[PDB]
C-alpha cells in the first residue's frame, strides 16, 4: 500500500488533481470576427500565498 | 447458474433409451437413430465403420447442438437389408477390432521391461 | 481481455477432447477469432504471443518493453532454435476425428485478464413486480426487481 | 445412352496460376482444324504436361442418387484414365458452321469450339467427359 | 539528464557517467548514493513545460552523440543526432506513458486508440490489489485463484510491482476459426 | 433504437447458461458483438399482439430492409472467411466428409448428389455440395474485371436452377449485396424460405471449416525481404522529394497556387508526397502478399480488413494529422523539444516511416497518438451531435 | 421520461452470445428467464388438457 | 495507482482542451484518457 | 498379431510411446478421446470443513484435495455413489479421508497429501491411496500453515470421469501424429519461402520413407500408422490407461448392441 | 573507464533510483 | 496464491514439483529453464505453470493470527 | 531477448 489518500468515516479518499490556468500570466488573444475590440491582453492577479 | 448438471453428459434421463430409431421419409430403407448422452467419442467411430460396409449405401452424424450429448446417425442400405443389422455389424467389427488391440498392447506391454 | 483492447465473453466451453491439439499434446485454454485481428490492428497481441512462447520454453520474463531494438525477425530465430515453426503457428489435428486442420494455427500463450463482469450478475427477468409510488409504473434496477 | 463427341487432342498449354491443384488445358484436335479445346483437370488426379494426346469422350451415361462403386465390377464406360461429369451452360454460335458448348464439372468449366456435332451435343445436365492417355 | 560540452575530450556528451551508475547499483544490491545525490551533484534537472521551451533533447544518450565518419532491415526507421547543440538527454522515453498504458506489452507495435481502450480495460481486472485482503471489510473484493506474473512485461513494471501482485493468468491461446462459437 | 430492424419480433428456444443466444447473421441490423453487450426481450400477452410480432415484426420479414432497397442481412464473419474457401476450383471434398456435410443440411432431398470427378477417385467441388443449401429456381448472374462465360480467374458468379456453374462465392454474392444470392431467394422464393437458407448454408459452411480450420499469425504482417527493401526505397525517394519542394521554397522559387498562400501550396505538395508513398508503399506489401496470407485471405472474402490495415501493418503507417494539418508547432516553432527551431521535415510534422510490426519510434508514438485522440473526441462528438439529428 | 416511454413489467435482459446452431429468427431464451417471464393463456376446450399439466 | 495519479480539466464543452497537446510530453499519458464526456478531460500523470 | 498391431517404442511408470498401426483414424481418436474423458478415477469430491485457521479459503482448499491424485488400481471393486443403495455414501461406494494439520514449528508448517489418512475400510482393494511421487514422498502441496494456524476436515473420494469433472483424469497430454512426411495432403503448410525449410521436421519421420520428388500424389493413400504418447497423472498406471481406455470404448461400442437388443423385444 | 559514456540499458539504474527515492505517488505525499 | 495442483491446459501435477523447484534455483544454481526441465516439465502449457507462478501465500502467512 | 535478473549475481560476482 503506497498511501497518498485519506481514510473519511471508513472509506479510503483520493484527492483529485485540479487543472487551471495560472494566475500573474500576461496573455494576448485576437478578438471575434463582429467584435469592436481587435485583440485583448489578460492578467490573472491574485495574491499567490 | 443457468448451467446443466455436468453427469447430464452421460447419465440418461427420465424415459431417455440410449437409442431411438426413426425411418428416414425422404429416402428408401434409410434409417435415423438418435444416441442420447453420447458424442463423437462412438459417433464418428460408427459413421467409419458403417462406411466399410458394402451394403451401406449412405452413412453419416451430427451433433446438432453442442449443449445436448446426442448425435442422430443416418443409415441407408441396399435393398434387402435392415440398416439396423448394418449398424449391428458395424458394432461387432469394432468390438472385434478392439479386442485385438488390446490383447496385442498386453502381448507388447508384458514384453517390455522398463 | 488481452492487454490489447480486444475483450470478449465466453461463446462456449469444449473439454479437453472436443478441442483442436498439437501432436505434442498441448490443447488451447482459449479459442480467439482470427477477425478480430486485421481491422484493430494489434501487431503488439501477436508480438507478445510469440515472445511469451519463447520465454516459456526457455525460462525468461520476456521482455515486452515499448522503444527497444528487439524484433519479431529476432524472436523468431529463437522459437525455431526450440523447434516451432518460426512464425508461431503449429499444425493442429481436430478433437472430433483426429484428422489434421488444413490450415496451421497460431498457438501459444497471451496473458489475459478476467473482467468484473459476470453474466449471473447481469441476467434480468421480470413479469410484474414493484411500482414506484408517485408514478405507479415499474421500479427501476435488478436489484429493486426493476422492470 | 452412347457417346456424343469422340477426338483426339494435343496439349499446347496447361496454366495453374494461384491454382494448386488444377490446371487450364489448352487443346487442339488432331483430325479437324476446325475444332478447339480448354478444360480444367485436377492435375493431382491426372497430370498433364504440355505436347500430350488425349482422347476427349462426351456421354450421355455410362431422380439418380449417386451409389458407391463398391459393387465389384460394374458397366462403366471405365476404358479411361480420369473421368468427370458436368453440365452444360451456353451454346456460342461463333460463326457460320463454327460453335462452342460451354460445360461446368462442378466449376471445372470446358470450351470445345467446333461445327459438325449439332445432331450430338445439348443444353443436357447429363454429360460426362471421359479422358484417356 | 544534463549534456554539457564540459569535458574537452571529444564533443559535448553527458554530465552522468558510468561511476554513478555503478554507485546507484551499490546501493541497490545493498537491498547511500540516492536520487537527491544525482540531483544535487547536477547530472540530472528538473524542466517544466515553459522551460523545455528554452532546450534541446536527445532521446536516447549513445544513438544520440558521436558522428558519421550493415544496418538490419528488421529493425525500425530511427532519425538523427546532428545536433550539436543537446542540452539535456531523456532518461527512457517510456516514461512518457502513465501506470494504465505502462502495462501494455510492445504499445509501439499498436494503433494509438486500442492502446487507450487497453488504459480502460486494465480498471475492469481481477487480481490481489494488496495482501492485507483477508483483513480488509471492503463493500465489494474479488480476488483472482491462481495468479501469475505476466510472460511479456515492460521494464517500467518492476517498478508499478506487478510482477508481485499480477492481473491475470497466461492462458494457452489458438487464434482460430473452431465451431464459430 | 434507430432502426425499424433494432426490434425484431424472434421465436423463443428456452436453453442452459445465462446467455441470450441469436443467429449471427442477425448480428448485423441489431448493431450487436459479443464485447459483453447486452439485449432486451418483452414478451406480448394477447393472442392479438402475438399476431401483431408474428405477422409484422418478424426477422424473416424485416430481411429485405425499405432503408436501401436492399437486404439488412446477409452471411457473415466465420461464414463469409469459410465460404471463399469452399467454393474454389482447388476445393474437393472426399466422400466420408461429403455424406457428413449432406446430413447437416436439414432441407436433404437423400440424393448423394453426382461427384464432378468419378474415375481417378469420386471427388466433389465445394461449389456442387454448397449449391444443395441454394434452392431450385434460384437464377443468378454476375460479371466483374475480366469475366468471361469461361470465367478465368473463378470472377463474377453463375447459379441456374439454384446450382453453382462459376465464381467464388463472397460478400458480393452471398453478403447484403443489391443483387444478392439473399435479396434474390428473398423475392423469388418467400422470407420464410430465405430464412431458411441463412441457417442451411451456415451449417455446411462453418461444419466444413470447423475441419478445415483458420487462423492469423505474426507471419501474415511479415512482408518478403526483398518488397521491404522496395518500401524503405519509397519511403526514402519520397523523402528527397519533400527536400527537393522544402529547400525551393526556401529560395522564394516555389510560385504559390491560386488562392493559396507559399505556405497553403508548398504543404499541400508535402501532404501529397507523403500520402502518395504510403498508399504505393502499401501497394508493394498487398501484391507481394501470396493467396496463402491468412489476412489477405479475410479481405479477399470480405469478412475483415482493408488494403490500408494491411498497408499500416505490414508497409507504411503513414502522414498523422490534427485538423488536417500535420501535426503544428504546440513548442515555440517546433513540435517537440528533441527538434531543433524552424523544422518542416516529414519527421518533425508527423510522419510515421514505420509500419505496426517494425514499431512507431518515440516522435512518432507520440504524433501517432495525438492525431488518434482527435479521432476518439470527434467519435464522442458525431455520437451526441447524430443522438439529437435521429430525434428531432 | 413517463408517458412517450415507460419501464415495462415482461421484460428480460442479458448478455448476449453468438450461436450457429440457431436458426435465423430464433433467440436462446436461458431457463431462468423463461421461468421468470409468463403468457395469460385462456383456458379453452383445445388447451384444458395441457394446461392442467403445466399447473401440475 | 492510476487513480491516485489521476487529473481533472473542468470545462463546462467540445472544443481545443481535449487534444493531446505537444506540451504534454513526459508529464501527462498520451494514451490514458476515458471516452465520451471526460475524453482529453480527465488526463493521467507519466 | 490379429488386425490391429501395436508396437511400443518406449515405457515408463509415467510415459507410453507407441506406434499404432493397421488402424482407422477414427478408431484412434476415439480411443484417445476415452483415455482421457471417460476412464473411472476415485478423487475427493465431498469436503466437510471442521475447523480452517489458513490464509485460504475453505472452498479454495476443498477444489486443491479434490485435484490431488488417489489410488485407482483397483476402482473397479468400488460402486459409483449414484448405483450403490445406502443413504448417500458407504465402504463399497466411497474412501473417506481425514486431513488434520497445526502450525507447532515456529516455522512455516507445510501440510501435503502424505498428510491424509483413510478411515473407511479398504476391503483389501489398492484404492483411496494418495498417490505419492517426489524425492522427498510428501505428494502435493496443500497449504502453509503459521503458528494458531489449524486445519482439520474430512474427504469423500468417489468413482467418476472426466466428463463430470476433470479431476477425474487418468490421463495428462495424449501425444498423436500420423504421416509425418505430408504425403496425404491433409495439411497445405503456410510459408513465406520453402514450405519443407520453414516448418520442422518430426521425430516420427525417420520410421516413415520420404516421397523423392519424382513420385505423383497417391490418392488412393489411406491414414494409418499413428505415433502416441500416454502420460499417466498416477491414478491407474499407464498400461492400463491404454488397456482400459480399449475396454471402457469396447463397453461402449457393446453397450449399444445390448440396448439395440432390447428394442427387439416390443 | 570509471567516468566513461552511458549506455541505454544504464537508464534504468536511473529510474530505479529515482523510484527508490520518491515512490509512485510523490506528488499526492509531497503536497 | 499456491502452486496450483496440476497444469489447467493438460492436466499433469504440478503442485509437488515446487519446493524442488525451489531449490533447483536457490541451492543447486541452475537456470529457470534447466530446472523445470530437470523436474520433468516438458510442453510449455505447465512450464508456464511453475515459471510464471506467484506464490502468495507466503505474504498472506506474515499477517499475525 | 527476455529481462535480465542474474545482477544479484552479475553485480556480486563484479563487486
Ligand atoms: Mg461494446
Ligand atoms: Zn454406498
Ligand atoms: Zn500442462
Amino acid at each position: 500500500d503506497m498511501g497518498g489518500y485519506f481514510i473519511i468515516n471508513g472509506s479510503e479518499k483520493v484527492l483529485i488533481a485540479q487543472e487551471r490556468s495560472a494566475g500573474n500570466i500576461v496573455q494576448v488573444f485576437k478578438k471575434a470576427a463582429p467584435s469592436p475590440i481587435s485583440h485583448v491582453a489578460e492578467i490573472r492577479s491574485a495574491l499567490e500565498k | 447458474m443457468n448451467a446443466p448438471d455436468r453427469f447430464e453428459l452421460f447419465l440418461l434421463g427420465e424415459g431417455e433409451s440410449k437409442l431411438k430409431i426413426d425411418p428416414d421419409t425422404k429416402a428408401p430403407n434409410a434409417v435415423v437413430i438418435t444416441f442420447e448422452k453420447e458424442d463423437h467419442t462412438l459417433g464418428n467411430l460408427i459413421r467409419a465403420e458403417l462406411l466399410n460396409d458394402r451394403k451401406v449405401l449412405f452413412a453419416a452424424y451430427k451433433v446438432e447442438h453442442p449443449f445436448f450429448a446426442r448425435f442422430k446417425l443416418r443409415i441407408q442400405t441396399t435393398e434387402g437389408y435392415d440398416p439396423k443389422d448394418a449398424l449391428k455389424n458395424a458394432c461387432n467389427s469394432i468390438i472385434n477390432k478392439l479386442g485385438a488391440l488390446k490383447t496385442n498392447f498386453e502381448t507388447e506391454w508384458n514384453l517390455q521391461t522398463l | 481481455a488481452s492487454r490489447h483492447g480486444q475483450k470478449g465473453t465466453i461463446g462456449i466451453t469444449y473439454r479437453r477432447e472436443d478441442m483442436p491439439f498439437t501432436a505434442e499434446g498441448i490443447v488451447p485454454d482459449l479459442i480467439i477469432n482470427p477477425h478480430a485481428i486485421p481491422s484493430r490492428m494489434t501487431v503488439a497481441h501477436l508480438i507478445e504471443c510469440l515472445l511469451s512462447k519463447v520465454a516459456a520454453l526457455s525460462g525468461n520474463e520476456g521482455d515486452a518493453s515499448p522503444f527497444t531494438d528487439i524484433t519479431v525477425e529476432g524472436i523468431s530465430k529463437l522459437l525455431r532454435e526450440h523447434g516451432y515453426q518460426s512464425r508461431g503457428f503449429e499444425v493442429m489435428y481436430n478433437g472430433h476425428t483426429g484428422k489434421k486442420l488444413m490450415a496451421q494455427i497460431f498457438f501459444g500463450p497471451t496473458y489475459y485478464q478476467r473482467l468484473r463482469h459476470m453474466v449471473d450478475d447481469k441476467i434480468h427477468a421480470r413479469a410484474r413486480g414493484p411500482m414506484q409510488v408517485l408514478t405507479r409504473q415499474p421500479v427501476e434496477g435488478r436489484s429493486r426487481d426493476g422492470g | 445412352s452412347n457417346t456424343l463427341f469422340d477426338d483426339i487432342f494435343q496439349v499446347s498449354e496447361v496454366d495453374p496460376g494461384r491454382y494448386n491443384k488444377v490446371c487450364r488445358i489448352e487443346a487442339a484436335s488432331t483430325t479437324q482444324d476446325q475444332c478447339k479445346l480448354t478444360l480444367d483437370i485436377n492435375v493431382e488426379l491426372f497430370p498433364v504436361a504440355a505436347q500430350d494426346s488425349l482422347t476427349v469422350t462426351i456421354a450421355s451415361s455410362l431422380t439418380r442418387s449417386w451409389r458407391p462403386p463398391q459393387a465389384g465390377d460394374r458397366s462403366l464406360a471405365d476404358d479411361y484414365d480420369y473421368v468427370m461429369y458436368g453440365t452444360a451452360y451456353k451454346f456460342e454460335e461463333v460463326s457460320k458452321d463454327l460453335i462452342a458448348v460451354y460445360y461446368s464439372f462442378g466449376g471445372l468449366l470446358m470450351r470445345l469450339e467446333g461445327n459438325y456435332r449439332n445432331l450430338n451435343n445439348l443444353k443436357q445436365e447429363n454429360a460426362y467427359l471421359l479422358i484417356r492417355r | 539528464f544534463i549534456v554539457e560540452d564540459d569535458e574537452s575530450l571529444g564533443h559535448k556528451e553527458l554530465k552522468v557517467r558510468k561511476g554513478h551508475i555503478a554507485k546507484l547499483m551499490a546501493t541497490e544490491y545493498q537491498d547511500e548514493y540516492t536520487w537527491s545525490s544525482l540531483l544535487n551533484e547536477g547530472l540530472v534537472e528538473y524542466i517544466d513545460a515553459e522551460e523545455e521551451e528554452s532546450i534541446l533533447i536527445a532521446m536516447q544518450p549513445e544513438d544520440l552523440e558521436p558522428a558519421e565518419a550493415d544496418v538490419d532491415p528488421a529493425k525500425r526507421i530511427r532519425v538523427s543526432h546532428h545536433a550539436t547543440t543537446f542540452t539535456h538527454c531523456e532518461i527512457h522515453p517510456s516514461m512518457i506513458l502513465g501506470v494504465a498504458a505502462s502495462i501494455i506489452p510492445f504499445p509501439d507495435h499498436n494503433q494509438s486508440p486500442r492502446n487507450t481502450y487497453q488504459s480502460a480495460m486494465g480498471k475492469q481486472a481481477m487480481g490481489v490489489f494488496l495482501t492485507n485482503y483477508n483483513v480488509r471489510m471492503d463493500t465489494m473484493a474479488n480476488i483472482l485463484y491462481y495468479p501469475q506474473k505476466p510472460l511479456g512485461t515492460t521494464r517500467a513494471m518492476e517498478y508499478l510491482k506487478f510482477r508481485e501482485l499480477p492481473a491475470g493468468q497466461n492462458a494457452i491461446v489458438a487464434i482460430a476459426c473452431y465451431s464459430g462459437y | 433504437s434507430l432502426h425499424k430492424m433494432s426490434m425484431m419480433a424472434h421465436r423463443v428456444k428456452v436453453i442452459p447458461y445465462s446467455t441470450f443466444r441469436l443467429n449471427l447473421s442477425v448480428t448485423s441490423p441489431y448493431n450487436a458483438d459479443f464485447d459483453g453487450d447486452e439485449m432486451n426481450l418483452h414478451v406480448p400477452q394477447s393472442e392479438e399482439t402475438r399476431a401483431e410480432l408474428s405477422q409484422l415484426c418478424a426477422v424473416p420479414l424485416q430481411i429485405v430492409s425499405p432503408q436501401s432497397n436492399k437486404p439488412c442481412m446477409g452471411i457473415v464473419q466465420d461464414t463469409l472467411c469459410g465460404i471463399r474457401k469452399l467454393t474454389l476450383r482447388d476445393t474437393f471434398i472426399e466422400l466420408d466428409q461429403v455424406l457428413n456435410m449432406l446430413y447437416w443440411v436439414p432441407d436433404w432431398d437423400g440424393v448423394i448428389p453426382t461427384p464432378a470427378i468419378i474415375k481417378p477417385k469420386p471427388l466433389w467441388s465445394g461449389k456442387q455440395i454448397l449449391s444443395v443449401a441454394i434452392p431450385n429456381g434460384i437464377h443468378l448472374q454476375r460479371f466483374d474485371e475480366g469475366t468471361t462465360l469461361l470465367s478465368p480467374k473463378d470472377n463474377g458468379m453463375l447459379i441456374i436452377d439454384g446450382q453453382i456453374i462459376f465464381g467464388v462465392v463472397e460478400k458480393k454474392t452471398v453478403g447484403s449485396s443489391n443483387g444478392g444470392l439473399i435479396h434474390v431467394v428473398t423475392r423469388e422464393k418467400g422470407p420464410q424460405v430465405c430464412a431458411k437458407l441463412f441457417g442451411n448454408i451456415q451449417k455446411v459452411v462453418n461444419f466444413w471449416l470447423l475441419h478445415n480450420g483458420f487462423s492469423t499469425g505474426i507471419g501474415d504482417t511479415i512482408a518478403d525481404g526483398p518488397t521491404m527493401r522496395e518500401i524503405t526505397e519509397t519511403i526514402a525517394e519520397a523523402k528527397k522529394k519533400v527536400l527537393d519542394v522544402t529547400k525551393e521554397a526556401q529560395a522564394n522559387l516555389l510560385t504559390a497556387k491560386h488562392g493559396m498562400t507559399l505556405r497553403e501550396s508548398f504543404e499541400d505538395n508535402v501532404v501529397r508526397f507523403l500520402n502518395e508513398a504510403r498508399d504505393k508503399a502499401g501497394r508493394l506489401a498487398e501484391v507481394n502478399l501470396k493467396d496463402l496470407n491468412n489476412v489477405k485471405q479475410m479481405v479477399m472474402a470480405g469478412s475483415k480488413g482493408s488494403f490500408i490495415n494491411i498497408a499500416q501493418m505490414s508497409a507504411c503507417v503513414g502522414q498523422q494529422s490534427v485538423e488536417g494539418k500535420r501535426i503544428a508547432f504546440g513548442f515555440v516553432d517546433r513540435t517537440l523539444p528533441h527538434f531543433s527551431k524552424d523544422d518542416y521535415s516529414p519527421e518533425s510534422k508527423g510522419f510515421v516511416e514505420n509500419s505496426y510490426l517494425r514499431g512507431l519510434t518515440p516522435q512518432e508514438f507520440f504524433f501517432h497518438a495525438m492525431g488518434g485522440r482527435e479521432g476518439l473526441i470527434d467519435t464522442a462528438v458525431k455520437t451526441a451531435e447524430t443522438g439529437y439529428i435521429q430525434r428531432r | 421520461g413517463n408517458l412517450m416511454g415507460k419501464r415495462v413489467d415482461f421484460s428480460a435482459r442479458t448478455v448476449i452470445s453468438g450461436d450457429p446452431n440457431l436458426e435465423l429468427d430464433q433467440v436462446g431464451v436461458p431457463k431462468s428467464i423463461a421461468k421468470t417471464l409468463t403468457y395469460p393463456e385462456v383456458v379453452t376446450p383445445y388447451n384444458i388438457d395441457r394446461l392442467t399439466q403445466l399447473v401440475r | 495507482l492510476s487513480h491516485l495519479r489521476r487529473t481533472n480539466t473542468p470545462i463546462g464543452k467540445l472544443a481545443k482542451p481535449r487534444q493531446l497537446h505537444n506540451t504534454h510530453w513526459g508529464l501527462v499519458c498520451p494514451a490514458e484518457t476515458p471516452e465520451g464526456q471526460a475524453c482529453g478531460l480527465v488526463k493521467n500523470l507519466s | 498379431e490379429e488386425g490391429p498391431q501395436v508396437k511400443i517404442r518406449e515405457a515408463s511408470k509415467d510415459n507410453v510411446d507407441f506406434i499404432l498401426s493397421n488402424v482407422d483414424l477414427a478408431m484412434a481418436n476415439s480411443l484417445r478421446r476415452v483415455m482421457i474423458a471417460e476412464i473411472p478415477t476415485l478423487a475427493i469430491d465431498s469436503v466437510e470443513v471442521e475447523t480452517n485457521t489458513t490464509v485460504l479459503a475453505d472452498e479454495f482448499i476443498a477444489h486443491r484435495l479434490g485435484l490431488i491424485p488417489l489410488q485407482s488400481m483397483d476402482i473397479e471393486q468400488l460402486e459409483y455413489s449414484r448405483d450403490c443403495f445406502c443413504e448417500d455414501h458407504c465402504d463399497k461406494c466411497s474412501v473417506v479421508l481425514t486431513l488434520q494439520a497445526f502450525g507447532e514449528s515456529e516455522s512455516t508448517t507445510n501440510v501435503y497429501s502424505k498428510d491424509l489418512v483413510i478411515v473407511s475400510n479398504l476391503m483389501g482393494r489398492n484404492i483411496g491411496h494418495p498417490i505419492i511421487q517426489d524425492k522427498e514422498g510428501n505428494g502435493v502441496l496443500i497449504c502453509k500453515l503459521r503458528k494458531g494456524q489449524e486445519l482439520k476436515l474430512t474427504c469423500v473420494a468417489k468413482k467418476g470421469i472426466a466428463k463430470e469433472h476433470a479431476k477425474w483424469g487418468p490421463a495428462a497430454a495424449i501425444e498423436f501424429e500420423y504421416d509425418p512426411w505430408n504425403k496425404l495432403k491433409h495439411t497445405d503448410y503456410w510459408y513465406e519461402q520453402d514450405s519443407a525449410k520453414e516448418w520442422p521436421q518430426s521425430k516420427n519421420c525417420e520410421y516413415e520413407d520420404p516421397p523423392n520428388e519424382g513420385d505423383p500424389f497417391d490418392y488412393k493413400a489411406q491414414a494409418d500408422t499413428f505415433y502416441m504418447n500416454v502420460e499417466s497423472v498416477g491414478s491407474i498406471p499407464v498400461d492400463q490407461v491404454v488397456v482400459r481406455g480399449i475396454d471402457t470404448l469396447q463397453k461402449k461400442v457393446a453397450s449399444i448392441l445390448l440396448a439395440l437388443t432390447q428394442m427387439d423385444q416390443d | 573507464d570509471e567516468s566513461a559514456p552511458i549506455t541505454a540499458e544504464d537508464s534504468w539504474a536511473v529510474i530505479s533510483a529515482f523510484f527508490r527515492e520518491k515512490g509512485l505517488v510523490s506528488q499526492q505525499l509531497d503536497s | 496464491m499456491i502452486v496450483p495442483v496440476r497444469c489447467f491446459s493438460c492436466g499433469k501435477v504440478v503442485g509437488d514439483k515446487w519446493e524442488s523447484y525451489l531449490n533447483l534455483l536457490q541451492e543447486d544454481e541452475l537456470d529457470e529453464g534447466t530446472a523445470l526441465s530437470r523436474l520433468g516439465l516438458k510442453r510449455y502449457c505447465c512450464r508456464r505453470m511453475i515459471l510464471t507462478h506467484v506464490d502468495l501465500i507466503e505474504k498472506f502467512l506474515r499477517y499475525n493470527p | 531477448f527476455i529481462k535480465r535478473d542474474r545482477m544479484r549475481r552479475n553485480f556480486l560476482r563484479m563487486r
